[PDB]
């Protein structure tokens, strides 16, 4: 090869690019061994919400597929409501703390656009203060007439028992 | 992960071992060979020792693991238990 | 060939943001003085029982006063001869005997000896020297035994006029001034999808996905444990992986095209995000 | 109730129940797990196969369609791992490996 | 008549599986039988000592696996653990 | 009323692992594309298409001789 | 109550579990999805006790009992 080259490593393998990056290898220095490089983990870890059964093996359905199952297969088959696509698609918004990722609403919008019929006025947005509006909603709810008609006083706990449920439209089902 | 350490078994140490073994004159190629043999030996022992440690679901290799390894390898060692 | 790393720029590196303590002990007593000045029926203490961060405050404000994890820790020192027990954010994550009120992976409270001390820290740092109504959050389709035990701790331990349970995502719906929609809320413990029809939750058909931010942190910890394979000289906590996920992860738009050409050499220097250690 | 063997359920040939009985009445432990007989039977059957395979090869080499002790010996003494496994084992009527030193060879 | 058990039919079945067109002599049969017996005593013995070392009174599949890792050398042990795990998994599934 | 099977969609691609179809992606456009085309026909093509069956269902022409 | 979690029935795109790249074929010895021959080399010479941890991270480890 030297005679051919005279007559005429790590940069080939992807595992060095996967662990360490395009820079050369670690010479076992002080501030070089103690480094963690992130390439695929940026887009592999927040992808489990949409493809759970393949990336992490949780045997459930994706977020897009759950939203499509509810919008297209259960809500038109439920009696007592008027419009299943014309009402529930007016405001689909995103609440929780595990939501403030870059380009999260757009992925759900493209998935629902792939599932829903053409012409549905889909408008996906998000809340204003996603980690703090869960407190502010119960703050604004706390001293109204429906809340006053849904409290459990001390003598009601002494009489009705422990598992007593004032059936409010936000709480769980009564038992 | 440190560097080498096979050279930790220095020349005068191997010479000492040969002296206790009753060797008058030692060749130059004896030392590397001895390092190899000791490496193979320690590998064979530590493998089984770590195996015993793993079966006990422990993260610390005890002396009794070494004793069991040596005993099942055919070199019983007194003065540590068993 | 020296070209692919000769003109390559020096790296821009980010340190580790581990969830440490913070130097604050306020005994805030300026809230009770404002709470006793309002007319009755319009004063209540609201506690968001979050799995990652229990929040608590008074209803007539906009920001919550206390925002702590459910971490507690108790000790006994024989070199001093004294029993310690502090909770909340006052734990440093040097000693750790940490056990959490929530079960790991599910937002159902089943560690009541921790939840009692967490509520104790809440009522101390709000200021209770003596009886206000309590509005408190829970998880969707909560188990009855947990609600029974929580109500027993509220009435019997502390003594309260009234409390009422609600779903926090639906409260954030009602604050966001919606009427009928499809609330999708990805929490720290599970991701709920709840259809709401005219300010009423249709909880007979809501579906929770069993994935969350804690699962993000644990799966990120597993992949950094298996990526750096030969042994990484560093303490790989779960919380520092959570802070990696918080600021270094984004959902890609078109995944199968972005993924297959991601580890190409041309341009990996701008995709890669690098983390030091001390 | 249509009984089936434990060897069939484990997809093995070696008797699982027999191995289980021998472990129980062999003074090895007070109790024995349910995975122990199937695992042990699997290992024994695997080793059996590995020897019989090479033995069949050595038998084919000598133009014989019946494996004799000589073929077993040739199979074990060539496989270094199998040889280490049976280092202190003498195979009857197996002879030795044809091996002549280079010094004894004609000049 | 006092029947004496043996591993003859089993090693015969294995023989038919790996080499359908080869035979086996009575001497080699007895040799294979003694072989299987010896390894059985070895693995079971080492498993027993393993159980006794950790103050346990039950030999599970874990003790057997560790014993095989200690006795069989290298790739032989690897394939052995492989076949064992496959068998115990398939047995676990098919009740 | 003309129909062509383009392929199997790539969402159902890895159902099995060595199926033999042409896996193509879902089209990222409309489903109902409406376009207009001006197009010519010569009268000799009318003559040929009215005399003998042409192209579509003329399967006995693969013999060739007569 | 608490039995409203629902599974799926759809073709899953199987990715690699050593790296994150899309991987089209697995192994008989260790059952690992893998991208190319470098990852196959690192799979077939990895130290023991980790080839089960990859299936632990993906799930369905099925550890012994
Ligand atoms: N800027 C951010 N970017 C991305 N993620 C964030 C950001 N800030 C917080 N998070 C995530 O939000 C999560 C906290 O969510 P939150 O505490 O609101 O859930 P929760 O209401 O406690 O859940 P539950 O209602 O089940 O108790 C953390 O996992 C964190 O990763």
């Amino acid at each position: 090869x030297x005679x051919x080259x005279x007559x005429x490593d790590w940069s080939k393998s992807l595992l060095h690019a996967f662990r360490y990056g395009p820079r050369p290898f670690d010479p076992s220095s002080q501030a070089e061994t103690h480094r963690v490089h992130l390439n695929v983990e940026r887009i592999r870890v927040p992808e489990v919400l949409f493809q759970p059964a393949a990336i992490a093996g949780v045997d459930q359905a994706g977020l897009v597929e759950i939203a499509g199952d509810i919008l297209c297969q259960r809500l038109p088959s439920l009696p007592g409501i008027q419009d299943a696509p014309d009402a529930f698609l007016r405001d689909v918004f995103l609440t929780g703390g595990n939501t403030l990722f870059q380009n999260f609403d757009e992925r759900l919008r493209q998935g629902l656009m792939a599932l829903l019929p053409v012409g549905a006025p889909l408008r996906v947005r998000r809340a204003q203060d996603a980690i703090l509006d869960a407190w502010r909603g119960a703050a604004g709810w706390a001293c109204t007439e429906e809340a006053k008609a849904a409290w459990i006083t001390r003598e009601e706990y002494l009489e009705k028992g422990g598992e007593y449920i004032k059936e409010h439209d936000l709480g769980n089902a009564f038992a | 992960v440190l560097r080498d350490n096979i050279q930790g078994i220095t020349k005068p140490a191997i010479r000492r071992l040969a002296r206790r073994g009753g060797v008058k004159r030692i060749s130059g190629l004896i030392y590397e060979e001895t390092r190899g043999v000791l490496k193979v030996f320690l590998e064979n022992v530590i493998r089984d020792a770590v195996t015993y440690t793993e079966h006990a679901k422990r993260k610390t290799v005890t002396a009794m693991d070494v004793v069991y390894a040596l005993k099942r390898q055919g070199r019983t060692l007194y003065g540590f238990g068993g | 060939r020296d070209e692919p790393w000769k003109r390559l720029p020096p790296p821009t590196v980010y340190p580790v943001k581990e969830a440490r303590f913070e130097k604050y002990i306020p005994p805030q007593l300026d809230g009770r003085e404002r709470a006793l000045a309002q007319p009755p029926g319009q004063v209540a203490i609201v506690i968001d029982n979050g799995s990652h961060s229990v929040r608590a405050g008074w209803n007539f404000e906009d920001k919550p006063r206390l925002a702590i994890p459910p971490i507690m820790s108790k000790y006994r020192d024989r070199k001093m001869g004294k029993t310690f027990s502090f909770a909340g954010s006052d734990c440093y994550a040097a000693r750790s005997h940490i056990r959490n009120a929530f079960e790991a992976g599910t937002g159902i409270v089943s560690n009541w000896d921790v939840m009692e001390h967490v509520l104790d820290y809440v009522f101390v740092k709000l200021g209770m020297n003596e009886d206000m109504p309590i509005v408190m959050t829970e998880a969707v389709a909560n188990l009855p035994y947990s609600r029974k035990s929580m109500s027993e701790i509220i009435f019997e331990c502390y003594g309260a006029p009234s409390l009422v349970y609600g779903i926090d995502s639906l409260f954030s719906f009602r604050h966001n001034q919606g009427q009928t929609g499809l609330v999708v809320s990805s929490s720290y413990s599970a991701t709920h999808v709840i259809p709401v029809y005219n300010r009423k939750a249709l909880l007979s058909q809501a579906i929770r996905l069993n994935w969350g931010g804690w699962h993000m942190a644990e799966y990120m910890l597993k992949l950094l444990k298996l990526k750096y394979y030969t042994g990484f000289p560093g303490k790989l906590n779960s919380s520092q992986t959570e802070h990696m996920v918080r600021d270094f992860c984004y959902v890609s738009l078109d995944y199968d095209r972005e993924l297959a050409g991601y580890l190409d050499w041309t341009g990996l220097e701008d995709r890669e995000r690098i983390v030091q250690y001390p | 109730a249509k009984a089936k063997t434990r060897s069939s359920r484990a997809g093995l040939q070696f008797p699982v129940g027999r191995v289980h009985r021998l472990l129980r009445k062999g003074n090895y432990a007070e109790r024995v797990g349910a995975g122990a007989p199937v695992y042990l039977a699997a290992v024994l059957e695997y080793l059996t196969a590995e020897i019989l395979e090479l033995a069949g090869n050595a038998a084919r080499d000598n133009k014989k369609t019946r494996i004799i002790p000589r073929h077993l010996q040739l199979a074990i003494r060539n496989d270094e791992e199998l040889n280490k496994l049976l280092g202190k084992v003498t195979i009857a009527q197996g002879g030795v490996l044809p091996n002549i030193q280079a010094v004894l060879l004609p000049k | 008549r006092s029947r004496k058990e043996s591993y003859s039919v089993y090693v015969y079945k294995v023989l038919k599986q790996v080499h359908p067109d080869t035979g086996i002599s009575s001497k080699a049969m007895g040799i294979m039988n003694s072989f299987v017996n010896d390894i059985f005593e070895r693995i079971a013995g080492e498993a027993s000592r393993l159980a006794h070392y950790n103050k346990r009174s039950t030999i599970t599949s874990r003790e057997i696996q560790t014993a095989v890792r200690l006795l069989l050398p290298g790739e032989l042990a690897k394939h052995a653990v492989s076949e064992g795990t496959k068998a115990v998994t398939k047995y676990t599934s098919s009740k | 009323g003309a129909c062509k099977r383009v392929g199997r969609s790539d969402a159902y691609a890895t159902e099995f692992d060595l199926e033999a179809e042409e896996y193509v992606p879902i089209p990222k456009g409309e489903v109902h594309k409406k376009k207009e085309i001006v197009q010519d026909v010569t009268l000799h093509d009318l003559d040929v298409a009215n005399a003998r069956p042409q192209g579509g269902q003329d399967i006995i022409s693969m013999m060739g001789q007569l | 109550t608490n039995i409203e979690s629902a599974p799926s029935l759809a073709p899953m795109k199987h990715y690699c579990d050593v790296t994150g790249l899309p991987a089209p074929y697995l192994d008989p010895k260790t059952r690992l999805r893998y991208h190319n021959k470098e990852i196959f080399a690192m799979i077939r010479n990895l130290p023991q006790g980790m080839g089960e941890q990859f299936l632990e991270a993906r799930g369905a480890h099925t550890v012994l009992k």
